[PDB]
């Protein structure tokens, strides 16, 4: 039907701006960017004036 | 009778502390 064919296409553009893949690659590449580890010294004295 | 002379309780000051803490994170 006419209707659902727009309704095809409406789920076509619902599908293309709900992807969430952009989303992960972005946090991965925000993690990696980052790279971190700490607490391997106890007291790590950030002393400031 | 030995009056008094109790070894005069104290302990070293913050600052003390903090300058001490800070000659140890230079050994750190």
């Amino acid at each position: 039907h006419v209707e659902g064919q727009k309704l095809k296409q409406d789920g076509d553009s619902f599908r293309m701006k709900l992807n969430t893949q952009e989303i992960f690659d972005d946090w991965a590449r925000k993690v990696q960017q980052r790279n971190l580890g700490v607490s391997g010294r106890i007291f790590t004295i950030e002393s400031t004036r | 009778r030995k009056l008094v002379h109790d070894k005069e309780l104290a302990a070293e000051d913050e600052q003390v502390f903090l300058m001490k803490q800070q000659s140890l994170l230079a050994k750190q």
